[PDB]
């Protein structure tokens, strides 16, 4: 199970309203 | 032991500019946000913006929009704020704080969770949510403070917080996330949250809970917005 995030908050391509972070993924296998 | 040390009182003539430095040391610099709020008598607890001490990105109020500089020096671990075109509107004690744990995964630069506080810098120049301003009981009384926003701040997220400040003194984190309690904080201290108000209520009051109480919360598009105090008499 793949769970990807991107945290930015970003409203048009010049204009990033909070801080900034790489997109991550989680994966759960059981 | 964490100490967050800032530099001395400043008299600036109107028009000029104010540097306020901030070193902190017990703990990794780059692994916290660093947040500034500043405190007039005349007024309430007011949030300046934050800075990531790791990339030296940063965010400020509207209401300092283009007068506000946040900076840091990396080799010296110092954090600067520089406040431009002093009025006496600008007097005021200036605090750099402790934020939120620098995660990979997600983005805590608008938690205002202010572990540690700087000794605070008096700035003169001569040349907010909605609290209730007074709450009042006597002894043994369950009190409750309350501090509304909108849906856009303290009504999205759980992320409000309190603080506790004897006269002349730095203010105290109280209550974070709503209801979640620092270590060292007694349980008669509790915290919740209904629509767009935050409310603290003090239990068992005793003759030293008499102080003021300062909320704060998620001011919207990661921000951190504060009230203006309540000063909590005991009869
Ligand atoms: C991430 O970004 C979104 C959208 O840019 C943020 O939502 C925005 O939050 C601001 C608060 O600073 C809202 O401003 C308010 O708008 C209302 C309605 O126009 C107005 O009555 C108020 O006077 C104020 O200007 C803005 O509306 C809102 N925009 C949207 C689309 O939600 C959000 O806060 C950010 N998220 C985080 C976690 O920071």
């Amino acid at each position: 199970e793949i769970n990807c995030t991107r945290p930015n908050n970003n409203t048009r391509p010049g204009e990033i309203i909070g801080d900034i972070r790489q997109a991550h993924c989680n994966i759960s296998r059981a | 032991q964490v100490q967050l040390v800032q530099s001395g009182a400043q008299m600036k003539n109107p028009g000029a500019s104010v540097k306020v430095s901030c070193a902190p040391s017990g703990y990794t610099f780059t692994d916290f946000y660093i947040h500034w709020l500043r405190q007039a008598p005349g007024q309430g607890l007011q949030w300046m913006g934050w800075m990531n001490p790791q990339t030296g990105r940063t965010n400020t109020a509207r209401n300092f929009q283009g007068r506000v500089t946040m900076t840091r020096d990396t080799s010296i671990g110092t954090a600067y704020m520089e406040l431009r075109s002093l009025t006496s509107d600008d007097t005021a004690i200036y605090y750099c704080t402790t934020g939120g744990w620098i995660s990979l995964y997600y983005d805590s630069s608008y938690y205002p969770n202010f572990d540690h506080w700087g000794q605070g810098t008096l700035l003169t120049v001569s040349g907010a949510l909605t609290q209730p301003a007074s709450v009042s009981g006597s002894p043994g009384q369950s009190i409750t403070i309350s501090c509304t926003g909108t849906k856009y701040d303290v009504g999205s997220h759980d992320l409000v917080s309190w603080y506790q400040q004897y006269p002349g003194k730095v203010p105290k984190y109280m209550i974070y996330e709503v209801n979640k309690r620092p270590s060292g904080v007694s349980n008669r201290f509790s915290g919740s949250k209904s629509g767009n108000t935050a409310s603290l209520t003090i239990s068992g009051l005793r003759a030293e809970d008499e102080a003021d109480y300062y909320c704060c919360s998620f001011g919207g598009s990661a921000t951190v917005v504060c009230g203006g105090g309540t000063k909590v008499t005991v009869h």
